[PDB]
RNA sequence: CGCCGUUCCGAAGGGACGGGCGAUGGCCUCCGUUGCCCUCAGCCGAUCGAAAGGGAGUCGGGUUCAGAUCCCCGAAUCCGGAGUGGCGGAGAUGGGCGCCGCGAGGCGUCCAGUGCGGUAACGCGACCGAUCCCGGAGAAGCCGGCGGGAGCCCCGGGGAGAGUUCUCUUUUCUUUGUGAAGGGCAGGGCGCCCUGGAAUGGGUUCGCCCCGAGAGAGGGGCCCGUGCCUUGGAAAGCGUCGCGGUUCCGGCGGCGUCCGGUGAGCUCUCGCUGGCCCUUGAAAAUCCGGGGGAGAGGGUGUAAAUCUCGCGCCGGGCCGUA
RNA sequence: AUCCGUAACUUCGGGAUAAGGAUUGGCUCUAAGGGCUGGCAGCCGACUUAGAACUGGUGCGGACCAGGGGAAUCCGACUGU
């Protein structure tokens, strides 16, 4: 059965540090325990080692990613932008 | 097609033999009954001769020069193919799957595969075959 | 201690420079050879009363042999 | 029921003061001081997450007086590389020969044109 | 007086396999030693800092008025040393050709021989090798769940001694061993191998979780085995009954030390798997493997260099300990 | 402890053991919940739960252990010092 109504994994804090800052954390709290789809392997299976650090179990390869998201948003554009750079440099 | 023949030079992957080369000898891709997976009969080498330079004296050289070699069967997923070919030509009548029922006669076979390896290294030929993989 | 199971190794035993005693012990079911070298306690266990006996006439001579009751 | 004390000085229960039950021939229990668990040694891959096998798993100094026989395994790199990636380093290692010749062939071809 | 500073403004190495020159020696044969030269050389920080951290290796029984894992008895082990450091085993005793014979085998020659087994995981008693390089161990938090093994508790019976017995109680109580180290085997674990190719997806846990990057199913391999058997070892210890003696004897004898069950039980321990961290949970001494192949070893033998194999030989000083 | 029942308010997590009731002994039974071996038969077994009769001068969580509660106002969010 569904067991809260929406506090949902947050339900963890009970009633303290006010509801705002529990929605918030809500969304960190999910993410930083989601297990990815790793890149190398396929087995969704990548995890959070440390704040940044995200490895897989099946292949054993760590990466280096975002604080609770494994890739940020601010990365993946500097990875593009770096792409065509790149390219314009050596035509 | 097929490209596991004789005479084709492979490494050794997996065992006490492990990265070492040898040459295929005989080839069964079908297997028998005491070997239901596809197996070849491979001799290889299991210790190269050491380098040799001008600075040598003749004694050293032959010294150096010895082939420590092996008979093996293996099975096909612990060779991995080359493109080399090597034909020297090992007598089949030594050079077989019984030599494994005493060690009589694999002695005999791994005496004739070092005989022949010696021979062909000296002339110059089959460099990459001589040459310790560096892994 | 180590555990010799043939009358051939325990003679062998017997022999060296380093062994000291023999002592047999008698028991229920079967007669025990312990000759004392100078690593190990090594023992002879025999089940059959007559090869104890003929093992036990056959012993090296210079060897301190010892009854145990 | 019968209790125990410990048979050293050492009063706590820290790392190096472990120890089991043992009943003796006065029909007593008796502290005995375990030793410490060895670890089989880590593949020097750093990938494989589990250890080698053929080796025994005893602590570092009793490592001397084994034999070597039980440190090691009959192959390349035995005992310090896993099985799984001495293969790889094989093929690696030679396919990876095997290109260099290719692009070298094509850098004289392409220049024996040039 | 001194202080700051600990690698920072320093010519910070007194070492080494090997080679070359001499001086000496001894089992004077040939091997040592020594001095110089050649060659090679990161560690980059003197030293101190833990009787709870790291750190090889000792357990059983007896013994005193008071000490014992220290004394005695018994059984082991680590480390260091010996090359006048001994023996065995390994390296290592093969093949071709030609003569002798019926053969077994034997002579003369010419070649090889720094081991071998398994498809593999890996196994076998050793199984050469330096400077140099790579790695492992030491060496890693907290919390949860689950499982294996022990000690203990509990249940059913056999013994031996004791209590109760006015009535009842085949009753109640006590007690009913086996050390380290070696060998063998259960058991537990494996992210180890081989065959094979899986959807009508299957396997699977308390939860999970796992699979074409190879699941189920077969057959193997390895690690820990603190559990049981065995050598230890019944000779000891204990229970009970009975005899002696100086009677302050490790005194002497009889019998016994047996058979099963069960558990979200408690304590410890090993293992598997998970959760938490804007917290990620020592270092070093010290030990080991691997890569490489500079070198050395003998010419077919009374074989050599060599050996992390099995035995054998010698030693372990100082301080604490009631 | 078992069974039932539980409001305002709320940051929907709580409030909450809210509040409020009933039951509880002893004894004799019934039913259900497993394992091993060769939809059945045999032999093992370990504690639980529920139900019923009977029963005592209504006494039964019999000692021990063990929250009183509700409606509000002020202050500080909380845990911590
Ligand atoms: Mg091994
Ligand atoms: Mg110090
Ligand atoms: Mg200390
Ligand atoms: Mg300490
Ligand atoms: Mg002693
Ligand atoms: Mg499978
Ligand atoms: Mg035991
Ligand atoms: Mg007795
Ligand atoms: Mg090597
Ligand atoms: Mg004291
Ligand atoms: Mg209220
Ligand atoms: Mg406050
Ligand atoms: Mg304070
Ligand atoms: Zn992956
Ligand atoms: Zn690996």
């Amino acid at each position: 059965a569904k067991r809260t109504k929406k506090v949902g994994i947050v339900g963890k804090y009970g009633t303290r540090y006010g509801a705002s800052l529990r929605k918030m954390v809500k969304k960190i709290e999910i993410s930083q325990h989601a297990k990815y789809t790793c890149s190398f392997c396929g087995k969704t299976k990548m995890k959070r080692r440390a704040v940044g650090i995200w490895h897989c179990g099946s292949c054993m390869k760590t990466v280096a990613g975002g604080a609770w998201t494994y890739n940020t948003t601010s990365a993946v554009t500097v990875k593009s932008a770096i792409r065509r750079l790149k390219e314009l440099k050596d035509q | 097609g097929k490209f596991m023949k004789p005479g084709k030079v492979v490494l050794v992957l997996a065992g006490r033999y492990s990265g070492r080369k040898a040459v295929i000898v005989k080839n069964i891709d079908d297997g028998t009954s005491d070997r239901p997976y596809s197996h070849a009969l491979v001799a290889g080498i299991d210790r190269y001769p050491r380098k040799v330079t001008a600075a040598m004296g003749k004694k050293k050289i032959a010294k150096r020069s010895k082939i420590k070699s092996f008979v093996k069967v293996y099975n096909y997923n612990h060779l991995m193919p080359t493109r080399y070919s090597v034909d020297i030509p090992l007598d089949k009548t030594v050079v077989n799957k019984d030599v494994f029922r005493d060690p009589a006669l694999k002695r005999k076979a791994r005496r004739e595969a070092k005989v022949k390896f010696e021979e062909r290294y000296k002339t110059g030929k089959n460099k990459w075959f001589f040459q310790k993989l560096r892994f | 201690p180590r555990k010799i199971e043939e009358i051939k190794d325990f003679l062998l035993t017997a022999r060296r420079k380093d062994a000291k005693s023999v002592k047999i012990k008698k028991n229920k079911d079967n007669v025990k050879f312990k000759v004392r070298c100078s690593r190990y306690l090594y023992t002879l266990v025999i089940t059959d009363k007559e090869k104890a006996e003929k093992l036990k006439q056959s012993l090296p001579p210079g060897l301190a042999v010892k009854e145990l009751k | 029921v019968q209790r125990l004390t410990y048979r050293r000085r050492l009063s706590y229960n820290t790392a190096s003061n472990k120890t089991r039950l043992s009943r003796t021939p006065g029909n007593r229990i008796v502290y005995l001081y375990t030793k410490k668990v060895g670890k089989a040694p880590k593949s020097a891959c750093g990938v494989c997450p589990g250890r080698l096998r053929g080796v025994r798993a005893v602590r570092p100094k009793v490592l001397m007086r084994l034999s070597k026989t039980k440190k090691h395994v009959s192959r390349a790199y035995g005992g310090s590389m896993c099985a799984k990636c001495v293969r790889d380093r094989i093929k690696r290692a030679f396919l990876i020969e095997e290109q260099k010749i290719v692009v070298k062939v094509l850098k004289a071809q392409a220049q024996s044109q040039k």
